RNA sequence: AGAUACCGUCGUAGUUCCGACCAUAAACGAUGCCGACCGGCGAUGCGGCGGCGUUAUUCCCAUGACCCGCCGGGCAGCUUCCGGGAAACCAAAGUCUUUGGGUUCCGGGGGGAGUAUGGUUGCAAAGCUGAAACUUAAAGGAAUUGACGGAAGGGCACCACC
């Protein structure tokens, strides 16, 4: 039976799109299918940017962050839990969660 | 592309009839339509129309009541002998109380019953109830 | 450990329905209330009822409750029923009016009233949160 | 419903939506007859006479009940012409 | 209605509804709401026309008095707003209110101890008390309901266009429709102004409570 | 049907007559190679000689000899 | 047995004030109450079980045998009620079933095939009713013609009072719960259905609530 | 047997089935 | 256990380009095309039309960038007792026993079988066309309830842990 309307990906007027590896694997998925995250990350967590700051040769420098687009195919990212499998009415709701 | 205006006007008012609205549109008019449409009249299940003119294939406002079951077409237009005209209207209408089958007969469009008394069958156009 | 079960506090919301005028904040007289007004068979079960009866009792002179419907609240019915204030914000001689909302009354026979304040309307048609 | 002889024979006649002519069903529950008020032209108070609207439930759902109500009301000049 | 000089919008009546605000509608609207509008706002308020919202309200409350028996005309609110207005009402008319948690199956299911069968419902918002009108669908029950621009307008069978969002306005509209169902009862009369105050139908904010408590102290 | 136009009795007939043989029913009958593997040749009954006397074990769930004969 | 009405409207059919189902019908008012039809059509109406069908839910430790029993009712002149009951016990269902058949009691319309004389006899038009796959058609047949039907809808429309009829079923009619409410269906469209006879506009009567709004006020709380 | 697998044993069978009949040409 | 597998290190044809062949895919929206009609809403892409005001070329005019609509086609989305459907679901899968707008292809229980055979196309691989004997009481669809999971969550317990 029919899971998905979009069958669950996000090609409507297209035919094809070009496959993009996985980051965990390396499994061929379309790039509208990909479980995609743009992760904005600090290059240091909580534990050391207490003890740079305090060894820095400059007063106010804000410490630079490290920008990396994630893409997933879908067996990895259930099974990294990025993603979930949600109740039949759930499915639906494509608001992010906060 | 519109191959039977008759069929495609007959449908446009029976939606129209299924949902209760009280007049239709029909695009394209025909002297065809505005026959059936009398023939539907003079047995009151149709309200007065008005054929808008315009120097092309005309339309036409048909005020609704809310009598007509269904209005449907035949095609094609399967010519009809007056001893196969009982076997018509035996799986075409509802009862033998009501409903009419108009047809194309030499003597002009006109319904089963007035098609019966001037002894003159001809080609189905349609029917109503 | 200590929650009161449904028995206890139907037996508690029917007696302070009904038997309200007797009752009060003091647990050791609406203890003993219970043996004239029910028949109780177990002891413990009469001081689990009464004992929720106190609890109510501090709530219903405070406010309304949930689970509860008593005379003073159709008193209060009546009290609240009669809340006359000083003249009310209706009876005003400036009400402000949009430019659109005067073009609607010049329609009517109410064209001009004396007690209204036209506005010029405002500039920038922007009405609409942005998308995300 | 009328026989040979003439004789009304079937058992009830039933009602028929005021706004779009269809027959009201034995079970059609979201069915409703409404009595209009008819208020003394110069007085501004009720008569004791009414003005009665059946509207079947397939009109209600499709929330076409209370525009039809609203021309019902214009057709009996209950709602003033102007509106 | 239409044609009386008697049931006239008076000119007292008007100043009520801009200083309430009654003809303060929604952001969007509904289809079956746009034979209720004058205009669209620069800045997308869309003015409800006040002599179609003042037809109406006299349409409704002659619903309301062709109910011979005043009891069942069963009147519901569940919002704050109308929870006061609709108590007053039933007073005020004589007929019966749900002022806040209408439980479903009250109209439907006989073994409910609130089961009322009412001849008429009158409703202070669709989306808000849109239980009420599914009822009102199963047992053959008349729908009086105070719609708004943004409001659908399903399964209410007579619909008022007001602003039932804004705070007095919702009570001043109550106020209007208990005053006209007494008008033409003829316990007011059309002479004398009404001495209940359209003020006495209005919500009142707890907060606004505990500080008018130490401004009238 | 689908072609419904007055002129069009050759297609709906040989439509027809074409999808007959997909029916089971018909392409049996209508093929004489039933009728060729048929050994009763199209005969309701048939005499033969009694050659010997086999002991057939009946289906899984019925355990039992039923004893035919080869003829 | 007494019945102190729960209804408003089951109060005025106690006091033998609204004195014809057909009153009732007519204002589309729902009969909750069970004992308004052992009033009306009390005496003159027959019970027949058409199945006990055994339904089962997989449960943890074995199933939960339940009986869904079918109840076709009506007096064999203008009314029918096809009720369904799904109890533990199969007497239960039965009483069960008897009851929401009363429940769902409709009138059955009835005309003439062809020539107009006498008492009517068969269906006035091509009604269709279906649920399920079921679709089930009933047709008008002339006088002494019986119901041409498989034996379940003829059952029913035997109790309607409709003595002729032509059927055309369409679709598993074998699962009887569909081809029973489908043919109930059929006999529940047939004053849903507008003839040139039913054109002449309503004189909307006095509501049975509206007419003892006098009586709806004393005779309880 | 997966049903392209299914299909693969036919096309090595076919692929005999011409070795021997061109062996008998 | 085996591991001619998954994992790892290498690596041939291939992967790339030019020119010919092949004609198949879950080539899927598993949904033929043309036309008519039947609800709502907010978006979006494109063109056009009109409408306060901000901004740029500032120095205006006309133009871009926003903003508020309307219209036409377009990929879509949500919404609902249009209606349909075995249901899942579908404004199309609706307008269907109240059965006919036009037309094309194609199905007839499951296997045997896309097999054998013949014809045909291709360098080959194979493509197109395509049986029968025989076998069999089911195969299958949707949904429900349980049970199970080397699925995800949320609990409880000194017959669990700390």
């Amino acid at each position: 039976t029919k899971k998905r309307r979009n069958n669950g990906r996000a090609k409507k007027g297209r035919g094809h799109v070009q496959p993009i590896r996985c980051t965990n694997c390396a499994c061929c998925v379309p790039k509208d299918k990909a479980i995609k995250k743009f992760v904005i990350r600090n290059i240091v967590e909580a534990a050391a940017v207490r003890d740079i700051s305090e060894v820095s040769v400059f007063d106010a420098y804000v410490l630079p962050k490290l920008y990396v687009k994630l893409h997933y195919c879908v067996s990895c990212a259930i099974h990294s839990k990025v993603v979930r499998n949600r109740s039949r009415e759930a499915r639906k709701d494509r608001t992010p969660p906060p | 592309v519109r191959m039977n205006v008759l069929a495609d006007a007959l449908k446009s008012i029976n939606n129209a009839e299924k949902r209760g609205k009280r007049q239709v549109l029909i695009r394209p008019c025909s002297k065809v339509i505005v026959r059936f449409l009398t023939v539907m009249m003079k047995h009151g299940y149709i309200g007065e129309f008005e054929i808008i003119d315009d120097h092309r294939a005309g339309k036409i406002v048909v005020n609704l009541t809310g009598r007509l079951n269904k209005c449907g077409v035949i095609s094609p237009r399967f010519d009809v002998q007056l001893k196969d005209l009982e076997k018509w209207q035996n799986n075409l209408l509802p009862s033998r109380q009501f409903g009419f089958i108009v047809l194309t007969t030499s003597a002009g469009i006109m319904d089963h019953e007035e098609a019966r008394r001037k002894h003159t069958g001809g080609k189905i156009l349609g029917f109503f109830f | 450990g200590r929650v009161r079960t449904k028995t206890v506090k139907k037996a508690a919301r029917v007696i302070i329905e009904k038997y309200y005028t007797r009752l009060g904040n003091d647990f050791h007289t609406n203890k003993r209330v219970c043996e004239e007004i029910a028949i109780i068979p177990s002891k413990k079960l009469r001081n689990k009822i009464a004992g929720y009866v106190t609890h109510l009792m501090k709530r219903i002179q405070r406010g309304p409750v949930r689970g509860i419907s008593i005379k003073l609240q159709e008193e209060e019915r009546e009290r609240r029923d009669n809340y006359v204030p000083e003249v009310s914000a209706l009876d005003q001689e400036i009400i402000e009016v949009d430019p659109d909302t005067k073009e609607m009354l010049k329609l009517l026979d109410f064209g001009s009233l004396s007690n209204l304040q036209v506005t010029q309307p405002t500039v920038g048609m922007n009405f609409k949160t942005p998308r995300g | 419903m009328q026989s040979n002889a003439g004789e009304f024979v079937d058992l009830y006649v039933p009602r028929k939506c005021s706004a779009s002519n269809r027959i009201i069903g034995a079970k059609d529950h979201a069915s409703i007859p409404m009595n209009v008020a008819e208020v003394d032209k110069v007085t501004g108070r009720f008569n004791g006479q009414s003005k009665t609207y059946a509207i079947c439930g397939a009109i209600r759902r499709m929330g076409e009940s209370d525009d039809s109500i609203l021309r019902l009301a214009k057709s009996h000049g209950i709602v003033s012409q102007n509106f | 209605s239409g044609a009386l000089d008697v049931l006239q919008m008076k000119e007292e009546d008007v100043l009520k509804f801009l200083a309430a605000g009654t003809h303060l509608g929604g952001t969007n609207l509904d289809f079956q709401m746009e034979q209720y509008i004058y205009k669209r706002k620069s800045d997308g308020i869309y003015i409800i026309n006040l002599k179609r919202t003042w037809e109406k309200l006299l349409l409704a409350a002659r619903a309301i008095v062709a109910i011979e028996n005043p009891a069942d005309v069963s009147v519901i609110s569940s919002r704050n707003t109308g929870q006061r207005a609709v108590l007053k009402f039933a007073a005020a008319t004589g007929a019966t209110p749900i002022a806040g948690r209408f439980t479903p199956g009250t109209f439907t299911n006989q073994i409910q101890a609130a089961f009322r069968e009412p001849r008429l419902l009158v409703v202070t918002d669709p989306q808000a008390d849109h239980q009420p009108l599914m009822e009102a669908s199963y047992v053959n029950l008349p729908t009086i309901a105070l719609c708004n621009t943004d409001s659908p307008l399903h399964y209410v069978d007579i619909a008022i266009p007001c602003n039932n969002k804004g705070a007095h306005s919702v009570g001043l509209m109550w106020w209007m429709l208990a005053q006209e169902v007494l008008r033409m009862r003829g316990t007011i009369s059309r002479e004398h102004p009404w001495e209940v105050m359209p003020d006495l139908y209005f919500y009142r904010d707890p907060e606004e409570i505990e500080k008018e408590e130490q401004a009238a102290a | 049907g689908k072609c419904r136009g007055l002129r069009t009795a050759r297609k709906l007939r040989s439509h027809r007559r074409d999808q007959k043989w997909h029916d089971k029913q018909y392409k049996k009958a209508h093929l004489g190679t039933a009728l060729k593997a048929n050994p009763f040749g199209g005969a309701s009954h048939a005499k033969g000689i009694v050659l010997e006397k086999v002991g057939v074990e009946a289906k899984q769930p019925n355990s039992a000899i039923r004893k035919c004969v080869r003829v | 047995k007494e019945w102190l009405p729960v209804t408003k409207l089951g109060r005025l059919v106690k006091d033998m004030k609204i004195k014809s189902l057909e009153e009732i019908y007519l204002f589309s008012l729902p009969i909750k109450e069970s004992e308004i039809i052992d009033f009306c059509l009390g005496a003159a109406l027959k019970d027949e079980v058409l199945k006990i069908m055994p339904v089962q839910k997989q449960t943890r430790a074995g199933q939960r045998t339940r009986f869904k029993a079918f109840v076709a009712i009506g007096d064999y002149n203008g009314h029918v009620g096809l009720g369904l009951k799904c109890s533990k016990e199969v007497a239960t269902a039965i009483r069960g079933a008897i009851i929401l058949a009363k429940l769902s009691i409709v009138p059955v319309r009835r005309g003439y095939w062809g020539n107009k004389i006498g008492k009517p006899h068969t269906v006035p038009c091509k009604v269709t009713g279906r649920c399920g796959s079921v679709l089930v058609r009933l047709i008008p047949a002339p006088r002494g013609t019986g119901i041409v039907s498989a034996p379940v809808p003829k059952k029913l429309l035997l109790m309607a009072g409709i003595d002729d009829c032509y059927t055309s079923a369409r679709g598993c009619t074998a699962t009887l719960g569909n081809f029973a409410k489908a043919t109930f269906d059929a006999i529940s469209k047939t004053y849903s259905y507008l003839t040139p006879d039913l054109w002449k506009e309503t004189v909307f009567t006095k509501s049975p609530y509206q007419e003892f709004t006098n009586h709806l006020m004393k005779t309880h709380t | 047997m997966r049903a392209k697998w299914r299909k693969k044993r036919m096309r090595r069978l076919k692929r005999k089935r011409r070795k021997m009949r061109q062996r008998s040409k």
